């Protein structure tokens, strides 16, 4: 079991370090970006008026 | 003088919002069990805030009444129906010990319909028998003579209130906690720490307690009023007076101080 | 899922009949029942209803009082007890299921029904009675109601029924334009307030029937005139 | 306010509210007891023998004695990170834990089964979410162990055991040993009972100790011992 | 075996050199130039009440108004969160349950637990009543995680290390997802569906192929078990939370850590894991009694929401994101907003 556990611990190995590489900044920019684009729109961080929110007195 | 009975009703006042109040908010002492101590201290509170300042009122001006006889009628009514449904309160908390110790599988969490209906009965029986009790002065049965003097002092009531109040309630308490020693001892034996000694010295306090509280009380009561020829002065009777009402503001202390969760609630509450 | 009404047949004024229906197929005690008339060439009209355990019954102002109405959950049978007799009183009877849930379609199945003859409340009419038209044309009928039907919750009680010669209304659309399991996509409802329609994309030979409008904001039950498709 | 929808919903939802209610209050009268052991130590014997009385995943056996309801749950077939849900167990009323007392001299692939049934004993026992559960403790296999004593000296499994070889001694130093491992007395207790063939005092132990443990639980709620 | 050994070896540092050389910078010095939100105030607007024991699991619907709750008392029950009303109460065969799941269209439910086979519940029975459609059993460990791809195939997780993706109709797993040296604890599935992550008590997260069924992406970092994952909303990006008091950001493409989200006084574990709709905010159930809410893209504490007598076990944020509901083990489901 041990040589074919190093095997496909090997292959696996190899298979996950051929993958395409970019940078953080730009995954960072991007998630900034995301996250700006749809603040206008998120109740949390956005209290809405009672006039909206569904969850008031009953 | 009367500033003892100004500070035996601070007491009694803040150790009863203080167990009340801590009750109410942790959670864990929401429990069938922990009702019973709860209407004990709703009545101490009543006691605090209804009859002790009248009595200040009553030595301060050294026993003269000057209100209408109806206000008389009323303070001696509330004050017998609170020291009933103490009396009874504690007898029904013994009761319910005794339930938990001889029918424990379902008394098991204290929770359920069977567990709160018990608790719920008990509780409105306690109340609705002092009721009962105290109702007859209501209606004028109190006989007096003087009437800038407010007592109770009619052989008739008399008697039969302290025997209903006290004497029954006493004595199936002392039985009770009697066959709850025989059980937890022949328990031990048939299974054969500082724990049970613990318990059994709960038990031996809390009746000692009952006993130098109340039994004198009583006894001088029906002694002055049905003795032909007795020592007895009013000094005494107000000695005895003092030491039963002192029994409701040592009561908090004695039923809840001792338990790990109330200890740890008052810790908490403190901390603040 | 049946329903299996029992009773009916000559019944004079003076005398009393009751009426049994048997459930089965489903789980009729967290079923509602109903009770809707129909009288001989003549619209629905709601009767009683019963909640889940008995706990709720209501009865029109025509019927309170005089009528009783009994569940029996262990045995699955519905029962109506039917004391008093007018002549008025002769019309069919139809047992209808429901069920009150968020998302739920009540008046979905209703019972066959049986046949007994005799020896304020919303407004609900409809203009059309009769609209002759070829298959596969598109067919519209409008419903109007008195009183609007949307409440502050954000939804309108109206309901679409259609009843075919020979069978028993079958349910179409509920609160308000939400089709109903098992029916073709070609229905569809519309309206706003007080005034609704509903549209058919394509008339097909199995369209052809009554379609009444009922409305569930509040009771007594009311239903339309109705309308009838012929070719 | 609520229309006639809305109030059918909510009887529908008073009516599931009380249905849970009942349902709960039945489910609260009956005592929950985990059992725990080796495949070898008599947990399938002890679970046949009370079933007679009265794949994969945990076995859910119930037994009724003296009008009073048991449940008992065994995870012995879940080979698993046992502390990933041994937490789901924290409302059990007691644990049962059975070991075989002939295993001293047999090897299992610790190297000695009656040290690694001591380590799981431990481990359990001093287990973070059992702090007030108490545990009962099965001895399944004394029958055989008269023999294998009188063969097989005690000393290979005990090397500080210096005690005379006799069967009593024997088993009093088993169960000593066992006890000892216990770093909670005060709060909580074990109660130890050897089963063989025989099966008629068993449930009449496990009953007595499950009353036992309610009792006590009902005075610390009371708030007494 | 020892060639292969040095081989894995010398790519694991390779790996790790390749993920170095691109950490030029980092999201809090890139996020330090933009202003904080400010102190985050929520107030319970529903408590839910009719469970007697603990919450275990809970998933909110897609139309933000239906949920489905989870205890060991053996009953699932669907709570109408505007009204509170209870919608159904179906009884488990097994009151062992440790997770949930709602459907996307709302037609069936999940559960599973020790009993190591998943349920299926139909919720639009022509019956009237609630009954189970298939059981899907094969797995040797205990049900950890379950969601619903779609209304064909559901993926589920088990306490065996291994992972399979179950198709309802026919009853029997297609695709079986193995590599985790750890139970695995937690499922989340991605805005798209295309891709899912799981947690492993390794320590170590994986990325999974839905058709392909091979680990394409492995993370690593954290210091004990992780017990909760949660999808970035824009769906490139993933949270995971241990025992080790401290929530940590990992990115599909990046494969390292952007911030991590931890406080000094917290030594207590986290349960569960969520995101706003918008991402800004995160928030994470722990050990204490509360969940705390952490600012994403600063890693500030923006509020805390204190009331549950007991371990929160799970929690999450409704589809439109109005309102958060958190479950507890005290038996009480609280809604925030
Ligand atoms: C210490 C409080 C003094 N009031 C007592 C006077 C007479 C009496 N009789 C009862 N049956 S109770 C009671 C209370």
């Amino acid at each position: 079991a041990s040589i074919a556990q190093a095997r496909k611990l090997v292959e696996q190995l190899k298979m996950e370090a051929n993958i395409d590489r970019i940078k953080v900044s730009k995954a960072a920019a991007d998630l900034m970006a995301y996250c700006e684009a749809h603040a206008k729109e998120d109740p949390l961080l956005t209290p809405v008026p009672a006039s909206e929110n569904p969850f008031r007195e009953k | 003088y009367a500033l003892s009975y100004c500070a035996l009703i601070l007491a009694i006042v803040f150790g009863n919002g203080l167990v009340c109040m801590a009750v109410l908010k942790e959670r864990a002492l929401q429990t069938t069990t922990n009702y019973l101590v709860v209407s004990l201290a709703v009545a101490d509170l009543l006691v605090a805030t209804l009859v002790m300042p009248w009595v200040v009122y009553l030595e301060v001006t050294g026993g003269v009444w000057n209100f209408s006889r109806i206000c008389c009628d009323v303070f001696v009514t509330l004050d017998v129906m609170m020291c009933t449904a103490s009396i009874l309160n504690l007898c029904a908390i013994s009761i319910d010990r005794y339930t938990a110790v001889v029918m424990p599988v379902h008394y098991q969490h204290g929770t359920g319909q069977s567990s709160c209906r018990r608790v719920a009965l008990m509780i409105t029986a306690v109340w609705v028998l002092a009721f009962a009790v105290s109702c007859p002065l209501l209606f004028g049965f109190n006989t007096t003579g003087d009437p800038t003097v407010c007592s109770i002092s009619n052989p008739d009531f008399v008697i039969y209130s302290s025997v209903v109040s006290f004497y029954l309630p006493f004595g199936v308490t002392v039985l009770v906690y009697a066959r709850i020693y025989v059980v937890l001892k022949q328990r031990r034996r048939k299974r054969i720490p500082l724990r049970e000694k613990k318990a059994t010295q709960m038990v031996a306090i809390v009746l000692g307690a009952f006993i130098v509280c109340w039994l004198p009380f009583f006894l001088t009561h029906v002694l002055n009023t049905h003795c032909q020829t007795c020592h007895v002065s009013p000094e005494l009777y107000s000695a005895t007076t003092w030491l039963g009402y002192v029994n409701s503001a040592l009561n908090p202390v004695i039923y809840t101080t001792f338990n790990i969760e109330f200890r740890k609630a008052f810790l908490k509450i403190l901390s603040c | 899922v049946q329903l299996v009404e029992s009773g009916g047949g000559l019944v004079q004024p003076g005398g009393s009949r009751k009426l049994s229906c048997s459930a089965s197929g489903f789980a009729f005690s967290s079923f509602g029942m109903h009770w809707v008339r129909q009288a001989p060439e003549k619209g629905l009209e709601w009767v009683a209803y019963i909640s889940s355990g008995s706990g709720t019954i209501y009865y029109a102002d025509t019927v309170k009082g005089r009528f009783t109405i009994s569940r029996d959950d262990p045995k699955n049978t519905l029962f109506l007890q039917m004391t008093s007799l007018r002549s008025e009183d002769t019309a069919m009877y139809y047992c209808v299921r429901s069920i009150y849930y968020y998302g739920s379609s009540p008046f979905d199945f209703w019972g066959q029904g049986t046949t007994l003859t005799v020896s304020s409340d919303i407004v609900m009419t409809q203009a059309t009675s009769s609209v002759p038209v070829t298959p596969g044309e598109s067919v519209s009928i409008s419903c109007r109601s008195s009183k609007s039907l949307l409440h502050s919750n954000g939804n309108t009680y109206l309901y679409w029924f259609l009843q075919r010669p020979g069978q028993s209304p079958q349910l179409l659309i509920y609160r308000m334009s939400n089709l109903a399991s098992g029916v073709p996509d070609r229905f569809s409802g519309s309206g706003s307030g007080t005034a609704f329609t509903l549209t058919i994309s394509r008339l097909e030979a199995e369209d052809v029937g009554v379609y009444y409008c009922m409305q569930h904001l509040e009771y007594p039950l009311t239903f339309g005139a109705g309308t009838k498709l012929e070719l | 306010t609520l229309s006639a929808e809305d109030k059918a919903a909510v009887e529908r939802s008073k009516m599931i509210d009380r249905n849970l209610r009942e349902d709960g209050e039945k489910a609260a009268r009956e005592v929950k007891l985990l059992l725990l052991g080796a495949g070898e130590s008599g947990k399938n014997t002890i679970v046949k023998q009370m079933k007679i009385i009265h794949t994969t995943g945990i076995v859910e056996t119930h037994f009724t004695f003296k009008d009073l309801h048991f449940k008992m749950f065994d995870v012995g077939a879940q080979r698993s990170e046992r502390k990933k849900w041994i937490h789901c167990f924290e409302g059990v009323t007691a644990i049962i834990f059975c070991v075989a007392l002939s295993d001293y001299d047999l090897v299992l692939a610790e190297m000695n089964r009656m040290h690694a049934s001591m380590k799981l004993f431990d481990s359990i026992c001093n287990n973070k979410w059992f702090t007030d559960t108490s545990i009962i403790l099965f001895l399944n296999k004394k029958d055989l162990f008269e023999e294998k004593i009188k063969k097989s000296p005690l000393t290979i499994c005990y090397p500080e055991y210096a005690g005379s070889n006799t069967y009593e001694e024997a088993a009093a130093y088993i169960q000593c040993q066992f006890e000892d491992l216990n770093k909670r007395k005060d709060t909580k207790e074990i109660y130890t009972h050897f089963t063989c063939s025989t099966d008629t005092k068993n449930v009449q132990f496990v009953f007595d100790a499950v009353t036992d443990v309610i009792i006590k639980n009902n005075l610390k709620d009371c708030g007494l011992f | 075996l020892d060639q292969l050994r040095q081989e894995a070896e010398q790519l694991k540092n390779q790996i790790r050199d390749a993920r170095k050389a691109c950490a030029d910078a980092t999201l809090s010095q890139i996020t330090n130039n933009i202003d904080p939100v400010g102190r985050i105030q929520m107030r319970t607007r529903r408590t839910l009440r009719g469970h007697l024991a603990k919450i275990y699991a809970m998933h909110w619907g897609t139309d933000s108004r239906l949920l489905v709750s989870a205890s060991q008392d053996g009953k699932l029950i669907i709570w109408d969160s505007y009204t509170t009303n209870k919608v159904h109460a179906i009884p488990l065969r097994s009151s062992w349950v440790m997770t949930c799941a709602y459907a996307p269209s709302g037609n069936y439910v999940a559960c599973g637990g020790l009993d190591n086979i998943c349920s299926i519940y139909n919720l639009k029975t022509r019956e009237g009543n609630v009954r189970v459609s298939r059981e899907l059993a094969g797995h040797t460990g205990y049900l950890s995680c379950c969601r619903f791809l779609d209304d064909n195939q559901i993926v589920t997780s088990s306490g065996d290390t291994t992972c399979a993706l179950w198709d309802i109709e026919t009853g029997q797993q297609t695709t079986t997802f193995t590599g985790h040296t750890g139970d695995v604890m937690s499922l989340s599935l991605a805005p798209d569906t295309r891709l899912f992550v799981s947690g492993a008590c390794d320590a170590s997260a994986k990325l999974w192929d839905v058709r392909e069924g091979m680990c394409r992406q492995t993370f690593t970092g954290h210091e004990s078990d992780i017990n909760a994952i949660c999808f970035f909303p824009n769906g490139n990006a993933f949270a995971t939370g241990s025992d080790d008091a401290t929530c940590r950001l990992f990115d599909l493409r990046a494969d390292q850590e952007l911030m991590t989200y931890s406080h000094d006084n917290i030594i207590c574990g986290i349960t569960s894991v969520s995101f706003s709709k918008s991402g800004r905010l995160l928030l994470a159930g722990y050990d204490d009694f509360n969940c705390n809410v952490w600012d994403a893209l600063k890693a500030d504490r923006a509020g805390v929401l204190a009331g549950h007598d007991n371990r929160v076990s799970c929690l999450g944020v409704t589809d439109d994101g109005m309102a958060v509901a958190t479950g507890s083990w005290d038996s009480f489901l609280k809604i925030w907003n």
